[PDB]
RNA sequence: ACCGAUAGUGAACAGUACCGUGAGGGAAAGGUGAAAAGCACCCCGGAAGGGGAGUGAAAUAGAACCUGAAACCGUGUGCUUACAAGUAGUCAGAGCCCGUUAAUGGGUGAUGGCGUGCCUUUUGUAGAAUGAACCGGCGAGUUACGAUUUGAUGCAAGGUU
RNA sequence: UAACUUGGGAGUCAGAACAUGGGUGAUAAGGUCCGUGUUCGAAAGGGAAACAGCCCAGACCACCAGCUAAGGUCCCAAAAU
RNA sequence: GACAAUGGUAGGAGAGCGUUCUAAGGGCGUUGAAGCAUGAUCGUAAGGACAUGUGGAGCGCUUAGAAGUGAGAAUGCCGGUG
C-alpha cells in the first residue's frame, strides 16, 4: 500500500459508544441507568453473589 | 414589596413619557445683551 | 376559451395563453404535452362532459423542470426527550397552454 | 395555492334592503337578518373583509311571542357593584324601547369579533313604519321562510 | 491533547438567533426564549398545513350554497342530483364557474335538477 | 460642511446630560447658547462648554459663517463606570455606580 | 500525536495586596508599531478633553494602545398603532415601500381561523410542585490491570513467549 | 405467521380511570382489596362547551383533490327552517 | 417492475455530522490567511460553500490514526451587564 492509501481489514473496527451527550443518541440524559434506586449511582450496585 | 417580574424595555420607556424638562421664559435685554429670565432683572450679559 | 382539465390527482382551470404549476410529468423541456382528460369546457359553446366532453385535448409546452422551495418539517413531544427534523422540496413541472379543443 | 377569488375593497357592493316585523316571532326573524349581515348570501364570500350590506327593520313593535315568554324571559345585568343584579322581563321591553329588544337578538348572533361589531353597525330598527333613510334608496326584501 | 470550544457555539446559536426575525421585544434578541419560540413555530406550521386543506374546502362549500339558492336549491340537493348526472367536477372549480361564468353555472344546474 | 467636537469621560451620568440635551436639537445656535444659560441643571454648562467648542472649529478649521449654523446632532454615550461601595447595616455592604458620559454634538449649515 | 493566559505551577506581571489575636487561609492582573519615528505648530477651553496639521503602510494602530462577538445604552429613519381582552406565534390575506447567491423575490402587516412556555419529578402538572434575572466562558462513564463474550487476522494437532 | 433452544445487553418491582364479577365498608366515597377486558402510561388527530383514562380512529413527507366514521345540518359555526 | 412497512417513554441495535492533534500525499496565501459581520444559497438532519466589508499572517482538502471531542437548566463557579 502507500501511506496515504491505506485502509483496515473490513469489520476490524468500531466506533466506540460515547454515553451522556445530548438527546438524539439515544443515550442522552440518563446515560442508561434508567432512573433512580441503588444502581443508578456512581460505585453503586451490589458485588456478585 | 418585591417586583413579581422584571419590567420589559417597552414598559419602561411608556413609563418615562412624562418624565421630561420645559424651555424658559427668555425675554431679552433690549438696551444692550443677551437674553434673560422673564420677569428677572439683565444684570450680566445684560442691561435691563 | 375556458377548460377545466384533470392532472395530477386535482383539477385546474386553463385558458389559452397562461402558465400553470402541475406536479411532476414525465417530458422534458421544450417538448409538447397533451391533456387528455377534459371535464367542461364554456366561453361561448358550453359543453358539459359526464365524465368527460369525448374528445377536447389541451396541448401545452414545457418550461422547467424544477422543484419547489425548502419546508422544513419539525415535531416534539413535551416533556419526553423526543423530536425530529427533516426538510422536502416538491418537485413540478411548469406549462404553458397554448391551444385548446372540444 | 393555485387559485381562489378574494375579495378585497374596490371589488364590494354594498346595498339597502328594508324588512318589517310585524307578525313574525322575534328569533326566526333575527336569524335570517344575521346571515344578510354577514354575507353569506353573497356568492363572493369571504372570511376576512365585510361583505354583506345593510338591513333596515321597521315595525319592531309588532314582534310576537309564542307560550308564555312575554311574563317569563327576563333579561339580566350587572353593574360591576356588589349586589348590582338588574333585570326586566321581555313584555317590558316590548312596550318600552321595542328597538333595543330586536337589536339585542341580533346582535347576539354574530361573531364578538373586530369584524363582528362591525358589522353589527349595519343593523337599523325602528318602532312604527316610518325611517330616515330614504336617501339611501332601500329595497323591499321579504324573508325565505 | 486539549480542544477547547471555540467557535461552534456561536455558529449554532447564531442561525437560531437569525430564524426569528421579527418576533416582539426579548423573543428576537436572547438565544434561550428564541429557541424555544422556534421549536414552537415549527410544531405550529405543521398543525396548521393540515387545517388549510379543510379552511378551504369549507369555504368553496360556503359559496356554492349561496349559487345554489338564487335558483331554489339547497346545496344538498344540487350535489345530490348532480352525482346522479354524472358530473364529476371539483368544490373548487364549481366555486369558480359561478363567480367567472354566471351563465355556465345556470346550465349545469338544470342538468342536475331534471335528473331528480 | 460639518464640524464637530466630543468631550470623553465627564463624571455626570448619562440619564442626567440626556435632558437637558433634548432641548437643544434641531435648533439654530443662538437660540441653543441661549437656553443652556438658562436652565438650572447641573450638566448645563458642560454642554454649553461644548457647543462652544464646536461653534469654534467651524469658523476657523472649516471658514464657514457663524451666524447661521444649525444643531445636527446631539448626543451622549456610556463611558466605563467607578465601582464603590457602602456600608448600611449588620455587616452588609452595597454597590454603588460612578457613570460617566461622551457628549458628542455637531454643527452644520445645512448645505453641501 | 503535553497547556497556551477562566488553561498550564496558587503564582508568565506572589506565598504578595487582603482576611484573621493567632496557628492559618489566600487572589486579581500578558499583547502599540518593523523602528518611538510616542503627535512640532494653530484654534476652543481654568484645566481635562477635542478639531486641524504632521509621523507612519495603516492613528475607527494614540498608550484604558493586536483582533474586538453578545448582553446592555443611544441617534436617525421605510411600513404600522389611541373601541381594544392578549404563551406574542402560526396558516390565510389586501394596501404601502424596495429590488436578490435572480427565484413560482424581500420588508411591514388592516383583518380572519387555530392556539394554556422550558427542564425535572410523577398515576397524573398550563399548573398556585421544583429550578433558571440576561449574555459569555468553564463544567459530568475515563484510565491501568485481570476475566468473559463478539468481529478481524495469522498458524494449525499444535499455538505462543 | 409464528414458535422454540443457545448465547451477548438491558430497564421494570409507587400504577390510574372506565365497564363487568365479588369481598370490605353504610347495596357511602374520584375509597380500599382480588379476577376479566379496553384506554392512559409511552398516542398526536375528530367528538363530548372547556376536560390524561369516555365514543370514533393509530400521524414517513408535499397538495387551494375526492369517499366516509363517531357525532351532526336556525345564527355564532360546515351541512335539511 | 410490482407487493408490504414506516406514532412512541425506560431501553437494545445500526448508519453518520462536526471539533483539536499526528503521519503521508497534494494544495492555498501581503494581487490579503484565520477570526468577525451581512446576505434572497446547497444538502433528509447534525451541517457545508460563494460574494462583499473589517482584519493584517497563517490555513484547508484526501486517506488513516488518537482524544481534556459537542451544554439551556446542577438555590452550578468566575466575570460583565441590566
Ligand atoms: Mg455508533
Ligand atoms: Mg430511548
Ligand atoms: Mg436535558
Ligand atoms: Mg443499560
Ligand atoms: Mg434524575
Ligand atoms: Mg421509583
Ligand atoms: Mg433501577
Ligand atoms: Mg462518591
Ligand atoms: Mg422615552
Ligand atoms: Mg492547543
Ligand atoms: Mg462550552
Ligand atoms: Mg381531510
Ligand atoms: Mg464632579
Ligand atoms: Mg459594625
Ligand atoms: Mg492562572
Ligand atoms: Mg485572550
Ligand atoms: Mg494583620
Ligand atoms: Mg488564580
Ligand atoms: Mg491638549
Ligand atoms: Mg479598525
Ligand atoms: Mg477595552
Ligand atoms: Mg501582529
Ligand atoms: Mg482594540
Ligand atoms: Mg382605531
Ligand atoms: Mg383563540
Ligand atoms: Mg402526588
Ligand atoms: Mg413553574
Ligand atoms: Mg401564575
Ligand atoms: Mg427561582
Ligand atoms: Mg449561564
Ligand atoms: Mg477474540
Ligand atoms: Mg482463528
Ligand atoms: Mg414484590
Ligand atoms: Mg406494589
Ligand atoms: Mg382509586
Ligand atoms: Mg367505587
Ligand atoms: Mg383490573
Ligand atoms: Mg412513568
Ligand atoms: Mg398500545
Ligand atoms: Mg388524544
Ligand atoms: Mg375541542
Ligand atoms: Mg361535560
Ligand atoms: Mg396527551
Ligand atoms: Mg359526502
Ligand atoms: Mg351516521
Ligand atoms: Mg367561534
Ligand atoms: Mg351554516
Ligand atoms: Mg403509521
Ligand atoms: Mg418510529
Ligand atoms: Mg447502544
Ligand atoms: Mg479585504
Ligand atoms: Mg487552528
Ligand atoms: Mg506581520
Ligand atoms: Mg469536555
Ligand atoms: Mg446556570
Amino acid at each position: 500500500m502507500k501511506l496515504h492509501e491505506l485502509k483496515p481489514a473490513e469489520g476490524s473496527r468500531k466506533e466506540r459508544n460515547r454515553v451522556g451527550r445530548g438527546v438524539a443518541t439515544g443515550n442522552g440524559k440518563t446515560s442508561g441507568r434508567g432512573h433512580k434506586g441503588q444502581k443508578a449511582r456512581s460505585g453503586g450496585g451490589v458485588r456478585p453473589g | 414589596a418585591v417586583p413579581k417580574r422584571r419590567t420589559s424595555k417597552t414598559r419602561k420607556n411608556k413609563r418615562r413619557t412624562h418624565f421630561k424638562i420645559s424651555v424658559p421664559g427668555m425675554t431679552e435685554c433690549p438696551n444692550c445683551g443677551e437674553y434673560k429670565l422673564s420677569h428677572r432683572v439683565c444684570k450680566n450679559c445684560g442691561s435691563y | 376559451m375556458f377548460a377545466i382539465i384533470e392532472t395530477g390527482g386535482k383539477q385546474i382551470k386553463v385558458e389559452e395563453g397562461q402558465e400553470i404549476f402541475v406536479e411532476k410529468l414525465d417530458v422534458n423541456e421544450g417538448d409538447t404535452f397533451t391533456f387528455d382528460k377534459v371535464l367542461f369546457v364554456g366561453g361561448d359553446s358550453v359543453k358539459v362532459g359526464a365524465p368527460t366532453v369525448e374528445g377536447a385535448t389541451v396541448t401545452a409546452t414545457v418550461n422547467k423542470q424544477g422543484r419547489g422551495k425548502k419546508i422544513t418539517v419539525f415535531t416534539y413531544k413535551r416533556r419526553k426527550n423526543s423530536k425530529r427534523k427533516k426538510g422536502h422540496r416538491q418537485p413540478y413541472t411548469k406549462l404553458t397552454i397554448d391551444k385548446i379543443n372540444a | 395555492m393555485r387559485q381562489t377569488f378574494m375579495a378585497n375593497e374596490s371589488n364590494i357592493e354594498r346595498k339597502w334592503y328594508v324588512i318589517d316585523a310585524e307578525g313574525q316571532t322575534l328569533g326566526r326573524l333575527s336569524s335570517e337578518v344575521a346571515s344578510i349581515l354577514r354575507g353569506k348570501n353573497k356568492v363572493t364570500y369571504t372570511p376576512h373583509v365585510d361583505t354583506g350590506d345593510y338591513v333596515i327593520v321597521i315595525n319592531a313593535s309588532k314582534i310576537e311571542f309564542t307560550g308564555n315568554k312575554e311574563t317569563d324571559k327576563v333579561y339580566y345585568r350587572h353593574s360591576n357593584h356588589p349586589g348590582g343584579i338588574k333585570s326586566i322581563t321581555a313584555g317590558e321591553l316590548r312596550r318600552t324601547n321595542p328597538e333595543r329588544l330586536i337589536e339585542n337578538s341580533i346582535k347576539g348572533m354574530l361573531p364578538s369579533t373586530r369584524l363582528g361589531e362591525k358589522q353589527g353597525k349595519k343593523l337599523f330598527v325602528y318602532g312604527g313604519a316610518e325611517h330616515p333613510h330614504a336617501a339611501q334608496q332601500p329595497e323591499n326584501y321579504e324573508l325565505r321562510g | 491533547p486539549r480542544v477547547k470550544g471555540g467557535t461552534v457555539t456561536r455558529a449554532r446559536r447564531k442561525k437560531t438567533i437569525k430564524l426569528a426575525k421579527g418576533y416582539f421585544g426579548s423573543k428576537h434578541t436572547l438565544y434561550k426564549v428564541a429557541k424555544q419560540q422556534v421549536m414552537k413555530s415549527g410544531q405550529y406550521a405543521f398543525r396548521d398545513r393540515r387545517q388549510r386543506k379543510r379552511d378551504f374546502r369549507k369555504l368553496w362549500i360556503t359559496r356554492i350554497n349561496a349559487a345554489a339558492r338564487q335558483h331554489e336549491m339547497s346545496y344538498s340537493r344540487l350535489m345530490n342530483g348532480l352525482k346522479k348526472a354524472g358530473i364529476d367536477i371539483n368544490r373548487k372549480m364549481l366555486s369558480e364557474i359561478a363567480i367567472s361564468d354566471e351563465k355556465a353555472f345556470a346550465q349545469l344546474v338544470t342538468k342536475a335538477k331534471d335528473a331528480l | 460642511m460639518e464640524a464637530k467636537a466630543v468631550a470623553r469621560t465627564i463624571r455626570i451620568a448619562p440619564r442626567k446630560v440626556r435632558l437637558v440635551l433634548d432641548l437643544i436639537r434641531g435648533k439654530n445656535a443662538a437660540e441653543a447658547i441661549a437656553i443652556l444659560k438658562l436652565t438650572n441643571k447641573a450638566s448645563s454648562p458642560v454642554i454649553e462648554k461644548v457647543l462652544m467648542s464646536a461653534l469654534a472649529n467651524a469658523e476657523h478649521n472649516y471658514d464657514m459663517n457663524t451666524d447661521e449654523l444649525v444643531v445636527k446632532e446631539a448626543y451622549a454615550n456610556e463611558g466605563p463606570t467607578l465601582k464603590r461601595f457602602r456600608p448600611r447595616a449588620q455587616g452588609r455592604a452595597s454597590a454603588i455606580n460612578k457613570r460617566t458620559s461622551h457628549i458628542t454634538i455637531v454643527v452644520s449649515d445645512g448645505k453641501e
